């Protein structure tokens, strides 16, 4: 009944020393029922990269939304769009919605190509930023996020220490929540090489 | 009332012609020379720009070449300023298109889009006609390379090479004349710059004057990139065929 | 040339040639008239009888707003009636929002800024016609007059239609000869006069008279028509004073 | 030549039915002049009552367009009008949304706009008429703000507006020369009339009685028009010295 | 000349060309004659045919059954006015209980045809009216122009020829005014009216149109065998 | 809320109490409630504080457009304007509102138009939560043709009664008077009227 | 009433000539000489106030005028036409970009959005072109400071300096003999001063001209403290003695 | 309607849908086809509510059948999919939803693979091996998991289905009136006419 | 959530707590919650968070605009004039209520406006679920004539009794002082009385500790020449 929790799954960000992190599950559900195993959340246009969670199908519309608006964006502007830029456009593309809103909770992760800042963000289902130092938490174990997030977090880890933080914040806090888990992906991004790391995890 | 000033747009002449449409293709026959040139590893865009100055910022000017999406481009000639109203419109079709199917819009159904566009204007509404004709330089992976041609009738056409603007009758000999089917992107790049080296009204043709674009499967492996080339890199292929 | 075709067009002089010729059309009708008296105002307007068989007294050409305005006006009669057919609209949503009865200068403005409206566009046509009309409000008697241009202005008589020379002057001998005022009575009967005068210009076919007033004593500041006794007392008065 | 018919460019880039409409703006021939005082801005215009059948009550070409602000008027009554209903509804709605009293250059530049559109639409025709507006604003100090059928509008020190604008302008002109100050250096709103009658006055070369003329005043939290006998008072002054 | 090009311009002196062509339609179109007493009121019409074989164009319409109409010129905008009637008399009828009187129901067609000689794209109306009726205030007769111009009359005539049939009336004026409580006698006058504009041609019983509307009489239409009797 | 307008000999005074309540929490003790709607046309506000000021805010607006073209306003005029947005938008509103005003022709005025956007007009006019308990007080002491000191006193002792038992209102008793000599603003503080 | 005049009357002539954008270039030849000057460290536009009347006062009228903190904008031809774009661009600077991106947009784009009415103006019903020529300079970080000339077809073109109106081509002459990829916004000043002497007639000094640039940042004219990363306008209009200084040096 | 399947194995895709058409109270139909081609190698399957089922798959097939027509092209069934998706998440927030859910089995001629998606009412699309829609998968997906291979002929998917509608069968408290099952494969689309 | 207003001498200061939650849960422990209208009219928000950040941004845009237009400094009374005409259009739906503060050329102003449109003028004020914890120390040490220093310390009190005793606010108190004649001073985490301590442990891991099922290079770049 509830949007936010019919078809599961957590997002989680983390800044580290010249480095971000965003990690996801990779559970799509109809409540009880475990419907896909393969349903990413993190998305990228360009450098910049989008964490969705909540309800499946404004996950995808959002996404698609986005890679529209990023698209026209880089056409117009001659470059890619930045963080904090897609940060704004994010928020505004929500509130535009505000009597009829995508259930979703976003995540934006990415470094600034010209400053080589760590930049992560977060956003509630009408467009509200949180634009945290730390780290950012999003979906049904968001509780259990924050509680892991909040006692493994240390600032300025190296990009293969802060690998380890989120993906044990994630992997732990997914699974204390049914309907979060069925593997899950982590993303080690620099200011020109991103690698990206599917997790080995409990399947239950 | 009102009808008193109404050259009415949107009429036959006796002869079964579009008045407006026959004098925004007169208008387009003074603006600078595009030339688009479809070999079997890539397409080459070339075009004139009109009688320029030393101050004018080069680097940083667009009158000719537009990106449409990352597979599709358009040469311009005619009125600037009607061409980048359709140049965004049919950004917008692409994206629509590749929102709705999650694929690449083909080449042919945004050219049909946006000459479909231009027909309406010459059918209803009162309005004048775009003084613009495009040629499209794209790829998708049903056709492969293709050239395309639009005008403010709205009627399009496909071809392996044509030009636009200034002196078509010459620069259409000349190319029907050196075009051959094995031809290379290399040698079509040779192709249009003196194509348009010939049939200039300026007395030499510079970097200055030039605008340049490949669209190559030179791009590493299974896809294609656009290029549009920088004032120095035009200049260097004006040396490298022997030009300047 | 060419720039009198159209309405709303500047000539070369700064005029608006349609408007003038409209002009034209009120200077063609029948004469109608505007006399402001002590505690009110009387309207007066020439019937001509075209034909026997016009029934008497029955086309009616004075038009009440409201219940304290009268208007009257010459050229074409159903431009008039458009006009008149506004201004009761104008007239009811002042007293829907205000509650209180349209202020004489007040209701002016809207039928002015109506007219005016009108030689703003080529996709209409100037009003046709000169409107007399006036009332009694809370500050007292206002005569007006307004012009197919939306001129208006206050009057202390006012003359239209094709004896309005005549009329006027007449007129101006009243405003001379009664510097403290005349009487709503006398303003009836001197309204009378001044018609039969005017008529003149019109003297080919016979006419009817047909008079209307607001008072503040006489009528309790309500548009009524003059009737019966008191039209035919102002009909003779008229008769004496032309032989 | 239907570029002379409607509002678009002939081949000399020019606007014919804007000039036209200039025109049209000296039709009721009368002369106004307006100028600033310390506390004050006071405004003049002609007042002719060619037929005695017309009460001279009601024959007028000022406004009062808001409690602050004043508007003066060259060109046909309904025209005049027209823009003078315009005004007073553009200054009622901008109290209501923004929570402040229109300032008179703020009022001036909508009314500028909105004439400037009557010379780009062709469906719409300028309106034959210069609107002068006065004003005391409570950040600028005494304001002379002017409009016309171009939909240009500028301050002014001081200005005239009419057949006869060039002689008053002249004569307005050489007084500031003398004096190098942008106003009238005068504490009462009285004698800031006088000075402005009396200037038309020698630029005219004509008299004036209290009937000839029509005057406007703007002080801090008010604008009014004087009555005839107050205009009165102002003409024995001016004889009497 | 230069100024009859739409309804909307004014000639030099003054005139509305378009409308005074609309006034022409209504001369080329057939006589028909309305005429009142103070009990009854009377239309009679010369119907025209397109040819022997054709039927005689009808001319009287019903608006309520305490008024109608005769018509000449153009037939199809008669329908549109009638038609106009028809829902205001209606209109007052269901809204105030009311029969609408027949002096203000020709303010009403004054309206609405003032409406078309003052806007842009529009036409005149190309027909005039005879409109009778009984209402509160007795019989009624009012004849119509499309340029708006409504006048209360004791009897007229309009169409072709029609001056012949208003000169008659003028004579007849004292008489036929008088003829109250009979209705045959009303008409006779009305078709006497109507044969001071024939000629050559002579009414015949498919030729002849009759209408009639009195104190206990609904407004009804004669035509065919129904009118030989006056023949 | 406690409000009444009353007439007297030279005109109308208003007077309103200074409490606005969320609940049981006072969210302003010291509010004005005592609104200009034009020079000498003002109104007690009861009932919505959105709504109330909503409605005078485009009165006042009225009111200002209507000088403009037609000169000072009367306040039956000004009531009016109340009435119909008062009643037009009745589904939506919740407005208790009195208005009074001073002509010179017709003097001191009050119209009350309580919840329906009803007009009534009236030589005093009580309204808000606290009148109930001041109606029998009020029909034992008002007079017609008061003194100003008299209708201050009448105005003040009546709200006293209404502040005493009505806790939706209190704080200061705010008054404003309105008669030819213009517009005057008295203030009583709890310290005067708590011992009345 | 109701616009009637819903076709376009701009139309193409025979010979391909679109007559009222030609006509409307016309007004904008008779129009007061500005012109523009790129430097590597800011942009200099500048112009003549050409008062109407001595009563006037010409500081109320401003024919520079800002329409972000970091662009402004200058024109030749029709003020009234100018004044009505001044406040088109400013509004859809925020509706078309500050409101969806949360920052002013980048100079090209605004100049594209002002093209875009312009060349509405040309095809749309019942209208006529505008007849002002801009000239539209700016900063924002990504392109840096740039130039831009918007003639009344909606056509566009970057600069690194030139002039529009009535003396234009003999200013562009001039332009075309001092300016170097090398010059400091001082010296682009200096030589906007000397340019603009050539075509003024009678009075020069501070305030018969107008001259604004586009350069550091400004955090004096920002209006509050306490933000890092906001830095102030790099848009400032010079004052009348500020010019006087640099007509000494002259 | 009620139940619907789909498994997608080496070189086809297989969907079986059920045959029964109740109307509260009585079994009104017992050979309903709940299926509908959308182009020669794309077939869709829907159960949802009443009406709203066959109005959506015919305006779907409608769709695609023009697009086929104006391009003289045949779209992947990826792209068609994709259309779909569109059509329900923009459906959704409409006045009234359709309510319906899909499975769309289609053969993509340029890749040569089969390809099987799953689509709620939501507008929830998913690419999968095999899937379901309703209660359909909580009897069968035990099943599937343990059976399934990519790598199986069509012959072995046709007996996994076998197994997964006679474990409904025995649990299931409806009767569905047995299954209609249509391969879809590189020749195009059959039925198979004997289950 | 806390925030007060406070009229002084020369001016007005604002200030708020830093604390955002959802829930019992707390989203941001350093929330920003002074929004700037124009560079000398800021406001403190309570309620539903986007809508006061849209509200302010939206009428902060509108009266830029009007800034220019009128080429006048922007006044408070044209953003209070605005918010609340906007917010009761939407009859109480958009969950903003406001505390704005700011001088202009006519003075230092000081009001809150509610969700549903509704206004107050005051010299001390106080809005969110904290406000009467921040109600009490300004009814205890408020009084007339305050300095600039005063002004601060009891705003900065006023929403410390709010972090400390009220749950839904917390972490940092955010000042913004705006005096006649001067630029406005944003002072932001004027107060830090809520640092958390060390920790007992780290909680850094072995590198290694994670098991990884597989790794690839993501693309970021655009498609690449020759
Ligand atoms: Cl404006
Ligand atoms: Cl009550
Ligand atoms: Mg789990
Ligand atoms: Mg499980
Ligand atoms: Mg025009
Ligand atoms: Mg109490
Ligand atoms: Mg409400």
């Amino acid at each position: 009944s509830d949007p936010s929790s019919i078809n599961g799954g957590i997002v989680v960000a983390m800044t580290g020393k010249d480095c971000v992190a965003i990690a996801c599950d990779l559970r799509l559900g109809s409540q009880s029922l475990g419907v896909s195993n393969k349903f990413e959340k993190i998305f990228h246009y360009g450098h910049v990269f989008l964490g969705i969670t909540g309800l499946a199908t404004d996950v995808t519309t959002l996404n698609e939304m986005f890679r529209y608006k990023t698209n026209l964006y880089k056409l117009k502007e001659e470059r890619a769009i930045e963080p904090e830029t897609f940060t704004q456009l994010v928020s505004s593309s929500l509130y535009e919605r505000r009597f009829g809103p995508y259930f979703v909770g976003p995540v934006v992760a990415g470094i600034n190509s010209k400053s080589g800042k760590p930049f992560i963000a977060g956003f509630d289902l009408i467009g509200c930023i949180d634009e945290a130092k730390d780290f950012i938490v999003s979906g049904t174990a968001s509780d259990q996020l924050f509680g892991m997030c909040e006692s493994l977090y240390e600032p300025n880890l190296e990009p293969e220490d802060l690998f380890e933080t989120i993906s044990q914040a994630l992997l732990n806090a997914a699974d204390r929540d049914a309907l979060s888990g069925w593997g899950a992906v982590v993303y080690i991004i620099k200011k020109d090489e991103v690698v990206k790391r599917y997790l080995k995890m409990r399947q239950d | 009332g009102s009808r008193r000033y109404d050259s009415r747009t949107t009429i036959f002449s006796p002869e079964g012609r579009l008045y407006q449409v026959e004098y925004a293709l007169e208008s387009i026959s003074h603006a600078g020379t595009a030339i688009g040139i479809m070999a079997s590893d890539g397409i080459v865009l070339a075009a004139e720009r009109k009688v320029t100055s030393t101050l004018l910022e080069q680097d940083t000017s667009t009158e000719k070449l537009y990106k449409l999406n990352d597979k599709i481009a358009v040469a311009v000639a005619g009125l600037t300023a009607d061409a980048e109203i359709l140049i965004n419109t049919a950004r917008i079709h692409a994206q629509n298109y590749l929102k709705t199917y999650n694929e690449d819009i083909p080449v042919e159904i945004l050219v049909r889009r946006l000459s479909d566009i231009k027909q309406g204007y010459t059918q209803h509404g009162g309005l004048r006609p775009f003084g613009v004709s495009f040629i499209y330089a794209g790829y998708d992976d049903r056709y492969g390379y293709q050239l395309y041609t639009s005008n403010p009738s709205g009627n399009y056409t496909g071809w392996k090479a044509i030009s636009v603007g200034a002196n078509t009758s010459a620069a259409q000999t000349l190319l029907q004349m050196d075009y051959k089917d094995d031809m290379k992107v290399d040698d079509a790049i040779e192709l249009a710059l003196k194509t348009l080296s010939k049939t200039t009204d300026s007395s030499a043709l510079t970097y200055d004057r030039l605008e340049f674009a490949t669209i190559r499967k030179g791009a590493n492996d299974g896809e294609v990139y656009q290029k549009i080339f920088k004032p120095q890199e035009i200049k260097d292929i004006l040396v490298k065929t022997g030009i300047t | 040339t060419g720039y009198d075709l159209s309405n709303s067009v500047f000539s070369p002089d700064g005029r608006n040639f349609q408007v003038e010729y409209a002009v034209k059309a009120v200077e063609n009708g029948t004469t109608s008239i505007g006399i402001k008296c002590n505690d009110g105002v009387v309207f007066a307007v020439e019937k001509l009888i075209t034909s026997k068989l016009l029934v008497p007294q029955k086309n009616v050409k004075i038009q009440v707003v409201d219940r304290h305005i009268g208007c009257v006006y010459s050229g074409l009669i159903p431009d008039g009636r458009h006009l008149v057919n506004r201004g009761r609209e104008e007239a009811a949503s002042f007293k829907k929002l205000y509650k209180t009865p349209i202020p004489i200068p007040a209701f002016a403005d809207r039928l002015g800024q109506y007219v005016q409206a009108h030689t703003l566009y080529n996709s209409v046509r100037p009003f046709g016609v000169s409107t007399i009309f006036g009332g009694v409000d809370k500050n007292g008697a206002h005569l007006y007059m307004l012009e197919p241009s939306g001129s208006y202005w206050g009057y202390k008589g006012a003359a239209t239609g094709k004896g309005r020379q005549s009329a006027k002057a007449e007129l101006e001998k009243l405003v001379d000869h009664h510097p403290e005022g005349l009487s709503a009575r006398e303003a009836v009967k001197q309204a009378a006069k001044i018609i039969y005068l005017a008529h003149e210009d019109n003297k080919e076919k016979d006419f009817e008279l047909e008079i209307s007033w607001c008072s503040l004593s006489e009528t309790n500041g309500l548009h009524k028509f003059v009737k019966g006794d008191l039209l035919q007392e102002a009909i003779d008065f008229a008769q004496k004073e032309i032989n | 030549g239907y570029d002379r018919h409607i509002t678009i460019f002939s081949p000399e880039g020019r606007l014919y039915q804007v000039e036209y409409a200039f025109k049209a703006t000296n039709q009721t021939n009368i002369n106004s002049l307006a100028v600033r005082g310390k506390d004050c801005t006071v405004v003049i215009s002609q007042k002719k009552v060619p037929d005695k059948l017309l009460d001279p009550t009601t024959v007028s070409y000022i406004f009062c367009i808001s409690r602050t602000i004043g508007m003066v008027v060259n060109g046909p009554i309904p025209d005049a009008r027209n823009a003078a209903l315009r005004a007073k509804a553009e200054a009622a709605e901008f109290r209501y949304k923004y929570g402040y009293d229109m300032p008179c250059d703020v009022l001036a530049k909508r009314m500028a706009n909105l004439s400037q559109i009557y010379t780009q639409r062709a469906y719409m025709r300028p309106l034959g008429v210069i609107l002068t507006f006065v004003s005391v604003d409570e950040e600028l100090g005494p304001s002379i703000y002017k409009t016309d059928p171009a939909g240009y509008y500028v301050g002014y020190k001081a200005t005239a507006t009419g057949p006869k604008q060039q002689e008053i302008t002249t004569n307005l002109e050489n007084h500031f020369k003398k004096s190098k100050i942008d106003h009238i250096n005068e504490e009462s709103w009285e004698k800031v009339v006088e000075f402005a009658i009396t200037h038309m006055i020698d630029a005219l070369g004509t008299e004036f009685s209290k009937n000839d003329l029509e005057v406007g005043v703007a002080t801090k939290d008010k604008f009014f028009t004087l009555s005839a006998e107050n205009i009165e008072e102002r003409l024995v002054a001016i004889a009497e010295q | 000349n230069n100024y009859d090009g739409d309804t909307v311009t004014f000639s030099p002196t003054g005139r509305l060309f378009q409308v005074e062509y609309a006034l022409e339609a209504i001369k080329q179109g057939s006589v028909t004659v309305g005429l009142r007493s103070n009990t009854h009121a009377v239309l009679v019409a010369l119907k025209r045919n397109a040819d022997e074989l054709s039927s005689y164009q009808k001319k009287i319409i019903k608006c309520d059954e305490h008024m109608g109409l005769s018509l000449a010129g153009l037939a199809p905008d008669a329908r549109v006015l009638s038609n106009y009637l028809r829902q205001q008399c209606n209109y007052s009828s269901l809204v105030f209980n009311r029969k609408l009187a027949v002096e203000r129901a020709g303010h009403l067609l004054c309206d609405k045809a003032q409406k078309n000689t003052q806007s842009y794209g529009g036409r005149p109306y190309g027909v005039g009216l005879l409109i009778i009726g009984y209402d509160k205030s007795g019989a009624h007769l009012l004849e119509f122009q499309p340029s708006g111009n409504v006048t209360e009359l004791y009897g007229t005539a309009i169409g072709a020829r029609s001056q012949g049939a208003k000169t008659y009336l003028e004579r007849t004026l004292d008489t036929f005014i008088k003829i109250d409580g009979n209705p045959d006698e009303l008409i006779k006058a009305g078709v006497e009216a109507i044969s001071q504009s024939l000629r050559d041609e002579s009414l015949t019983v498919d030729n002849l149109s009759i209408a009639i509307v009195g104190k206990d009489t609904p407004f009804t239409i004669y035509d065919g065998e129904a009118v030989a009797k006056y023949i | 809320t406690s409000i009444m307008a009353v007439t007297f000999k030279d005109g109308v005074i208003l007077g309103a109490d200074s409490r606005t309540t969320t609940g049981a929490y006072i969210a302003n003790r010291v509010t004005d409630k005592l609104t200009r709607v034009h020079d000498k046309i003002w109104c007690c506000r009861s009932g919505s504080a959105a709504d109330t000021q909503a409605i005078a805010d485009i009165v006042q607006y009225h009111l200002e457009l209507y000088t403009s073209q037609y000169g000072t306003p009367s306040t039956e005029t000004a009531a009016s304007v109340f009435k119909e947005l008062c009643y037009e938008n009745k589904d939506n509103l919740t407005a208790g509102i009195i208005v009074a005003g001073y002509d010179d022709k017709n003097k001191g005025e009050v119209y009350t138009i309580p919840l329906g956007g009803s007009v009534h007009k009236l030589p005093y006019a009580i309204a808000g939560s606290g009148s109930t308990f001041i109606y029998g007080y009020c029909d034992k002491n008002f007079r017609e043709n008061m003194s100003k000191e008299e209708t201050v006193d009448f105005i003040k002792h009546s709200l006293s009664q209404a502040i005493k038992w009505d806790g939706s209102s209190g704080g200061v008793i705010r008054m404003v008077v309105l008669t030819a000599a213009g517009v005057e603003r008295l203030i009583f503080y709890p310290d005067e009227y708590e011992q009345l | 009433m109701t616009d009637r005049y819903s076709f376009s009357l701009t139309t193409f002539s025979p010979s391909g000539k679109l007559g009222q954008i030609d006509y409307a270039l016309t007004a904008v030849k008779q129009g007061v000489t500005s012109l523009g000057i790129k430097a590597t460290n800011g942009v200099v536009i500048a112009t003549e106030k050409k008062s109407s009347s001595p009563l006037a006062m010409s500081e109320t009228l401003s024919k520079v005028s800002l329409l972000t903190p970091d662009i402004g904008a200058v024109y030749s031809g029709m003020g009234p036409d100018y004044r009505v774009l001044v406040d088109k661009s400013r509004k859809v600077a925020h509706t078309s970009y500050k409101r969806i991106y949360g920052e002013y947009p980048p100079t090209k784009l605004l100049v594209s959005e002002v093209a875009k009415i312009m060349q509405e103006a040309t095809q749309s019903g019942g209208v006529r072109p505008f007849g002002v020529s801009l000239l539209i300079a700016g900063h924002d970080e990504f392109n840096g400071f740039s130039l831009y000339q918007v003639d009344p077809s909606g056509s566009y073109f970057p600069w690194k300096a030139t002039a529009i109106g009535k003396g234009s081509v003999a200013a562009k002459t001039f332009l075309e003999k001092r300016w170097n990829d090398e010059l400091e916004l001082e010296d682009a000043i200096h030589i906007a001063l000397l340019t603009l002497k050539e075509s003024v007639e009678g009075e020069f000094n501070g305030d018969t001209i107008e001259l604004a640039i586009i350069g550091d940042e400004n955090p004096d004219l920002l209006g509050y403290t306490g933000i890092p990363t906001d830095k102030g306008p790099r848009f400032r209009k010079l004052t009348s003695q500020e010019i006087n200084d640099r007509l000494e040096a002259l | 309607m009620d139940i619907i399947l789909g498994i997608r194995v080496q070189d086809s895709v297989i969907l079986a849908s059920s045959k029964a058409v109740t109307r509260g109270i009585s079994v009104l139909k017992d050979s309903d086809d709940k299926t509908r081609q959308l182009s020669p190698h794309t077939l869709m399957s829907f159960a949802g509510e009443a009406g709203d089922t066959v109005q959506f798959a015919e305006y779907i097939q409608a769709n695609i059948q023009l697009y086929s027509i104006r391009e003289d092209y045949e779209l992947s069934p990826q792209a068609v999919s994709s259309f779909v998706r569109q059509e329900l998440a923009k459906s959704i927030r409409s006045r009234r939803p359709y309510q319906v859910n899909v499975l769309i089995g289609g053969y993509d001629k340029k890749k040569n693979k089969p390809e099987l998606y799953q689509i709620d009412y939501l507008g929830t699309k998913v690419e999968l091996p095999y899937g379901a829609h309703g209660y359909s998968g909580f009897y069968t997906f035990s099943l599937l998991d343990h059976h399934y291979r990519p790598d199986m002929t069509t012959e072995e998917g046709l007996d996994l289905l076998k197994l997964c509608v006679q474990e409904l069968e025995k649990r299931m408290p409806m009767d569905f009136k047995g299954v209609i099952v249509k391969i879809v494969d590189k020749d195009g689309i059959r039925q198979v006419d004997d289950f | 959530t806390t925030i007060v207003g406070v009229k002084f001498n020369n001016g007005v200061v604002i200030a708020a707590d830093t604390r955002s939650t959802q829930g019992p849960i707390v989203a941001d422990k350093n929330c920003a919650k002074l929004h700037r209208i124009s560079p000398k009219i800021w406001c403190a928000g309570a309620g539903t968070a986007a809508d006061t950040e849209a509200v302010t941004q939206l009428i902060g845009s509108n009266i830029e605009l009007h800034s220019l237009y009128t080429s006048r400094e922007p006044r408070v009374v044209s953003a209070l004039q605005m918010l609340k005409q906007h917010l009761f259009k939407y009859q109480g739906h958009i969950g903003a209520y406001l505390i704005v503060a700011g001088v202009d050329p006519t003075g230092s102003h000081l009001f809150s406006i509610h969700a549903n449109g509704s206004t107050d003028v005051g010299y001390y004020l106080s809005l969110g679920s904290g406000s009467l914890a921040a109600m009490a120390v300004l009814e205890s040490h408020w009084k007339q004539d305050l300095t600039k220093e005063e002004a601060i310390k009891l705003a900065s009190d006023a929403i410390q009794a709010g972090i400390w005793n009220d749950l839904g606010s917390g972490s940092n108190v955010d000042v913004c002082v705006m005096e006649i004649g001067k630029d406005a001073e944003y002072l932001r985490n004027y107060l830090t009385p809520n640092v958390r301590e060390e920790k007992q442990k780290s909680y850094k891991f072995p590198r290694g500790t994670t098991a990884v099922l597989k790794e690839s290079i993501v693309n970021i770049c655009d498609i690449q020449e020759e």
